[PDB]
Protein backbone atom coordinates (compact mmCIF):
# COMPACT_ATOMS: atom_id res chain seq x y z
CA UNK A 1 0.00 0.00 0.00
CA UNK A 2 2.81 1.98 0.73
CA UNK A 3 4.44 1.74 -2.64
CA UNK A 4 0.89 2.12 -4.04
CA UNK A 5 0.77 5.42 -2.59
CA UNK A 6 3.98 7.24 -2.60
CA UNK A 7 5.70 5.27 -4.97
CA UNK A 8 9.10 6.35 -6.05
CA UNK A 9 8.06 9.93 -4.04
CA UNK A 10 9.70 8.89 -1.28
CA UNK A 11 11.41 12.02 -0.40
CA UNK A 12 7.61 13.25 0.58
CA UNK A 13 8.27 13.74 4.53
CA UNK A 14 4.85 15.23 4.27
CA UNK A 15 3.14 12.10 2.85
CA UNK A 16 5.48 9.45 4.86
CA UNK A 17 4.85 11.03 7.67
CA UNK A 18 0.70 10.90 7.16
CA UNK A 19 0.89 7.54 5.40
CA UNK A 20 2.64 6.28 8.69
CA UNK A 21 -0.15 8.15 10.91
CA UNK A 22 -2.70 6.09 8.28
CA UNK A 23 -0.71 2.89 8.50
CA UNK A 24 0.60 2.32 11.80
CA UNK A 25 -2.57 3.70 13.45
CA UNK A 26 -4.48 1.07 11.42
CA UNK A 27 -2.40 -1.23 12.69
CA UNK A 28 -3.02 0.23 16.55
CA UNK A 29 -6.83 0.09 16.30
CA UNK A 30 -7.27 -3.53 15.07
CA UNK A 31 -4.50 -5.44 15.50
CA UNK A 32 -6.26 -8.53 15.02
CA UNK A 33 -7.43 -8.28 11.24
CA UNK A 34 -3.95 -9.77 10.41
CA UNK A 35 -5.21 -10.93 6.83
CA UNK A 36 -7.28 -10.11 4.16
CA UNK A 37 -9.87 -12.70 5.54
CA UNK A 38 -10.68 -11.43 8.59
CA UNK A 39 -11.11 -8.49 7.61
CA UNK A 40 -13.45 -9.56 4.92
CA UNK A 41 -15.14 -11.15 7.72
CA UNK A 42 -15.18 -8.22 9.89
CA UNK A 43 -17.01 -5.85 7.31
CA UNK A 44 -19.69 -8.86 6.72
CA UNK A 45 -20.17 -9.73 10.15
CA UNK A 46 -20.48 -5.88 10.69
CA UNK A 47 -23.15 -4.99 7.98
CA UNK A 48 -24.51 -8.19 8.11
CA UNK A 49 -27.22 -6.56 9.86
CA UNK A 50 -27.98 -4.27 7.35
CA UNK A 51 -27.24 -5.51 3.99
CA UNK A 52 -30.17 -7.93 4.31
CA UNK A 53 -28.26 -11.44 3.16
CA UNK A 54 -28.68 -13.27 6.46
CA UNK A 55 -27.66 -16.60 7.64
CA UNK A 56 -28.32 -16.91 3.91
CA UNK A 57 -24.56 -16.24 3.42
CA UNK B 1 23.93 28.70 28.31
CA UNK B 2 21.98 30.28 31.38
CA UNK B 3 19.46 31.34 29.18
CA UNK B 4 19.02 28.13 27.56
CA UNK B 5 18.88 25.94 30.94
CA UNK B 6 16.55 28.65 32.51
CA UNK B 7 14.00 27.78 29.63
CA UNK B 8 14.30 23.93 30.26
CA UNK B 9 13.67 25.10 33.79
CA UNK B 10 10.83 27.03 33.02
CA UNK B 11 9.23 24.48 30.52
CA UNK B 12 9.14 20.29 30.65
CA UNK B 13 9.55 19.39 27.41
CA UNK B 14 12.26 21.48 25.92
CA UNK B 15 16.24 20.30 26.16
CA UNK B 16 18.50 23.02 23.64
CA UNK B 17 17.97 26.14 22.54
CA UNK B 18 20.39 27.38 20.17
CA UNK B 19 19.53 31.56 18.70
CA UNK B 20 20.97 33.31 16.20
CA UNK B 21 21.94 36.01 18.64
CA UNK B 22 23.98 38.02 15.79
CA UNK B 23 20.79 39.09 13.80
CA UNK B 24 18.01 36.83 14.46
CA UNK B 25 17.65 34.75 11.77
CA UNK B 26 16.46 31.59 13.30
CA UNK B 27 15.44 29.93 17.18
CA UNK B 28 16.08 26.46 17.46
CA UNK B 29 15.19 24.23 20.29
CA UNK B 30 15.06 20.49 20.65
CA UNK B 31 12.23 18.58 21.78
CA UNK B 32 12.41 15.16 23.49
CA UNK B 33 10.09 13.24 24.00
CA UNK B 34 8.92 9.41 25.39
CA UNK B 35 8.68 6.59 23.12
CA UNK B 36 5.32 6.74 24.58
CA UNK B 37 4.96 9.84 22.48
CA UNK B 38 3.74 7.70 18.77
CA UNK B 39 3.68 10.23 16.49
CA UNK B 40 2.07 13.91 15.75
CA UNK B 41 2.47 16.04 12.52
CA UNK B 42 4.69 18.65 14.63
CA UNK B 43 5.63 20.86 11.54
CA UNK B 44 1.50 21.44 11.62
CA UNK B 45 1.69 22.19 15.29
CA UNK B 46 4.54 24.44 14.21
CA UNK B 47 2.12 26.38 11.81
CA UNK B 48 -0.75 26.32 14.43
CA UNK B 49 1.00 28.57 17.31
CA UNK B 50 3.16 30.31 14.59
CA UNK B 51 -0.27 31.65 13.86
CA UNK B 52 -1.37 32.18 17.46
CA UNK B 53 2.04 33.84 18.56
CA UNK B 54 2.05 37.93 18.72
CA UNK B 55 4.68 40.03 18.86
CA UNK C 1 12.91 -2.55 4.99
CA UNK C 2 12.78 1.16 6.66
CA UNK C 3 11.89 3.81 5.04
CA UNK C 4 11.67 7.43 6.54
CA UNK C 5 10.61 6.07 9.80
CA UNK C 6 8.59 3.23 9.15
CA UNK C 7 10.60 0.15 8.98
CA UNK C 8 8.69 -2.69 6.83
CA UNK C 9 9.69 -6.30 7.45
CA UNK C 10 12.04 -7.40 5.23
CA UNK C 11 10.52 -11.20 4.59
CA UNK C 12 7.06 -9.73 4.26
CA UNK C 13 6.63 -6.66 3.90
CA UNK C 14 4.48 -6.06 7.12
CA UNK C 15 5.08 -2.38 8.88
CA UNK C 16 6.53 -4.06 11.76
CA UNK C 17 6.13 -2.53 15.34
CA UNK C 18 8.89 0.50 15.81
CA UNK C 19 11.62 -0.54 17.38
CA UNK C 20 11.20 2.45 19.51
CA UNK C 21 8.83 0.99 21.88
CA UNK C 22 10.03 -3.14 21.77
CA UNK C 23 9.80 -4.87 25.24
CA UNK C 24 12.91 -6.48 23.91
CA UNK C 25 16.28 -6.09 22.33
CA UNK C 26 14.48 -7.68 19.77
CA UNK C 27 11.33 -7.69 18.34
CA UNK C 28 9.52 -9.30 15.79
CA UNK C 29 6.59 -9.01 12.56
CA UNK C 30 3.13 -9.54 13.52
CA UNK C 31 2.48 -11.93 10.42
CA UNK C 32 6.19 -13.54 10.16
CA UNK C 33 8.69 -14.15 13.04
CA UNK C 34 11.49 -12.09 11.71
CA UNK C 35 14.09 -10.32 13.91
CA UNK C 36 14.77 -6.81 13.77
CA UNK C 37 15.28 -4.85 17.29
CA UNK C 38 18.17 -7.38 17.98
CA UNK C 39 19.87 -6.78 14.27
CA UNK C 40 20.32 -3.21 12.28
CA UNK C 41 18.59 -1.08 14.97
CA UNK C 42 17.88 2.04 12.40
CA UNK C 43 18.49 6.38 13.26
CA UNK C 44 15.13 7.22 12.31
CA UNK C 45 15.03 10.76 11.09
CA UNK C 46 12.78 12.99 8.99
CA UNK C 47 13.86 16.35 7.40
CA UNK C 48 9.91 17.78 8.12
CA UNK C 49 9.39 21.27 6.57
CA UNK C 50 6.80 23.66 6.20
CA UNK C 51 4.61 24.03 3.18
CA UNK C 52 5.54 27.37 2.11
CA UNK C 53 2.19 28.53 2.86
CA UNK C 54 1.19 28.50 6.59
CA UNK C 55 2.79 32.12 7.18
CA UNK C 56 1.70 34.76 4.95
CA UNK C 57 2.90 38.05 5.20
CA UNK C 58 3.86 41.47 3.06
CA UNK C 59 7.39 40.22 3.55
CA UNK C 60 6.64 36.96 1.85
CA UNK C 61 4.69 39.66 -0.93
CA UNK C 62 7.82 41.19 -0.85
CA UNK C 63 9.64 37.59 -1.93
CA UNK C 64 7.14 36.88 -4.63
CA UNK C 65 7.88 39.06 -7.69
CA UNK D 1 26.06 4.16 -33.04
CA UNK D 2 24.01 0.91 -32.39
CA UNK D 3 24.48 -2.28 -30.21
CA UNK D 4 23.94 -5.22 -32.36
CA UNK D 5 22.21 -7.79 -31.05
CA UNK D 6 23.41 -11.68 -31.07
CA UNK D 7 21.06 -14.22 -30.35
CA UNK D 8 17.86 -14.86 -29.47
CA UNK D 9 16.19 -17.68 -27.26
CA UNK D 10 12.12 -17.85 -27.71
CA UNK D 11 10.86 -20.21 -25.15
CA UNK D 12 10.65 -20.35 -21.41
CA UNK D 13 13.60 -20.03 -19.65
CA UNK D 14 13.89 -16.85 -17.52
CA UNK D 15 11.04 -14.88 -15.81
CA UNK D 16 10.62 -11.69 -13.69
CA UNK D 17 8.60 -10.91 -10.82
CA UNK D 18 7.21 -7.93 -9.68
CA UNK D 19 7.07 -7.79 -5.43
CA UNK D 20 6.67 -5.60 -2.28
CA UNK D 21 9.66 -3.15 -1.50
CA UNK D 22 12.07 -5.29 0.34
CA UNK D 23 11.45 -8.97 -0.82
CA UNK D 24 14.55 -11.33 -0.07
CA UNK D 25 13.69 -14.88 0.93
CA UNK D 26 15.37 -17.33 1.91
CA UNK D 27 18.92 -18.04 0.70
CA UNK D 28 17.24 -21.50 -1.21
CA UNK D 29 13.74 -20.03 -1.75
CA UNK D 30 12.38 -21.88 -4.74
CA UNK D 31 10.07 -20.72 -7.60
CA UNK D 32 7.72 -22.96 -8.93
CA UNK D 33 6.84 -21.85 -13.00
CA UNK D 34 3.57 -23.25 -14.86
CA UNK D 35 2.45 -23.30 -18.15
CA UNK D 36 -1.07 -22.74 -18.97
CA UNK D 37 -1.14 -23.68 -22.55
CA UNK D 38 -3.76 -21.74 -23.39
CA UNK D 39 -4.58 -21.10 -27.19
CA UNK D 40 -2.09 -19.00 -29.05
CA UNK D 41 -0.52 -17.79 -25.69
CA UNK D 42 0.91 -19.19 -22.69
CA UNK D 43 -0.25 -17.64 -19.47
CA UNK D 44 2.47 -18.24 -16.82
CA UNK D 45 2.21 -18.56 -13.28
CA UNK D 46 4.31 -18.65 -10.44
CA UNK D 47 4.33 -20.40 -6.66
CA UNK D 48 6.61 -21.01 -3.78
CA UNK D 49 6.01 -22.07 -0.31
CA UNK D 50 8.42 -21.27 2.77
CA UNK D 51 8.68 -21.79 6.38
CA UNK D 52 6.30 -19.24 7.37
CA UNK D 53 5.15 -18.00 3.75
CA UNK D 54 3.87 -18.68 0.69
CA UNK D 55 4.33 -16.47 -2.88
CA UNK D 56 2.12 -16.96 -5.86
CA UNK D 57 2.53 -14.72 -8.92
CA UNK D 58 0.32 -14.23 -12.19
CA UNK D 59 0.57 -11.78 -15.22
CA UNK D 60 -2.26 -9.68 -15.93
CA UNK D 61 -3.21 -11.29 -18.69
CA UNK D 62 -5.13 -8.36 -20.49
CA UNK D 63 -2.16 -6.25 -20.16
CA UNK D 64 -0.03 -9.25 -20.88
CA UNK D 65 -1.82 -9.74 -24.12
CA UNK D 66 -1.40 -6.23 -25.36
CA UNK D 67 2.55 -6.14 -24.42
CA UNK D 68 5.39 -8.84 -24.19
CA UNK D 69 8.14 -8.26 -22.02
CA UNK D 70 11.52 -9.28 -23.07
CA UNK D 71 14.85 -9.28 -21.47
CA UNK D 72 18.33 -9.89 -22.44
CA UNK D 73 22.29 -10.04 -21.18
CA UNK D 74 24.28 -7.52 -23.30
CA UNK D 75 28.26 -7.93 -22.99
CA UNK D 76 30.16 -4.42 -23.40
CA UNK D 77 33.10 -6.45 -24.90
CA UNK D 78 31.61 -8.90 -27.06
CA UNK D 79 28.73 -6.55 -28.56
CA UNK D 80 26.42 -9.49 -28.29
CA UNK D 81 22.67 -9.86 -26.52
CA UNK D 82 21.29 -13.25 -25.18
CA UNK D 83 18.11 -12.35 -25.54
CA UNK D 84 15.78 -14.51 -23.19
CA UNK D 85 11.20 -13.78 -23.55
CA UNK D 86 10.57 -13.89 -19.80
CA UNK D 87 7.05 -12.89 -18.23
CA UNK D 88 6.81 -10.27 -15.66
CA UNK D 89 4.67 -11.87 -12.34
CA UNK D 90 2.84 -9.74 -10.23
CA UNK D 91 2.98 -11.86 -7.20
CA UNK D 92 1.15 -11.87 -3.58
CA UNK D 93 2.55 -12.97 -0.25
CA UNK D 94 0.71 -15.07 1.67
CA UNK D 95 1.70 -16.10 5.55
CA UNK D 96 0.41 -19.16 7.89
CA UNK D 97 -1.02 -15.89 9.71
CA UNK D 98 -3.02 -15.36 6.47
CA UNK D 99 -4.79 -18.47 6.58
CA UNK D 100 -7.00 -17.97 10.45
CA UNK D 101 -10.31 -17.44 10.26
CA UNK D 102 -13.31 -16.98 12.63
CA UNK D 103 -16.72 -18.60 12.55
CA UNK D 104 -19.16 -18.20 9.64
CA UNK D 105 -21.36 -15.91 11.43
CA UNK D 106 -21.06 -13.75 14.92
ZN1 LIG E 1 7.22 -9.12 8.72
Amino acid sequence: IFDGIIGNDVKDSFLTDRLELLLRGFKKRYPHLQNRTQVLQYLGDKFRVVFQASPDQ
Amino acid sequence: RDRQSAIISHHRFITKYNFDDESGKWCEFKLELAADTEKLLMVNIVEEICRKSII
Amino acid sequence: SVVGSLIFCLDCGDLLENPNAVLGSNVECSQCKAIYPKSQFSNLKVVTTTADDAFPSSLRAKKSV
Amino acid sequence: SEIEIESVQDQPSVAVGSFFKGFRAPSDTTFDLYKKKKSEKDEFVLHGENERLEYEGYTDSSSQASNQYVVGLFNPEKKSIQLYKAPVLVSKVVSKSSKNLRGPKI
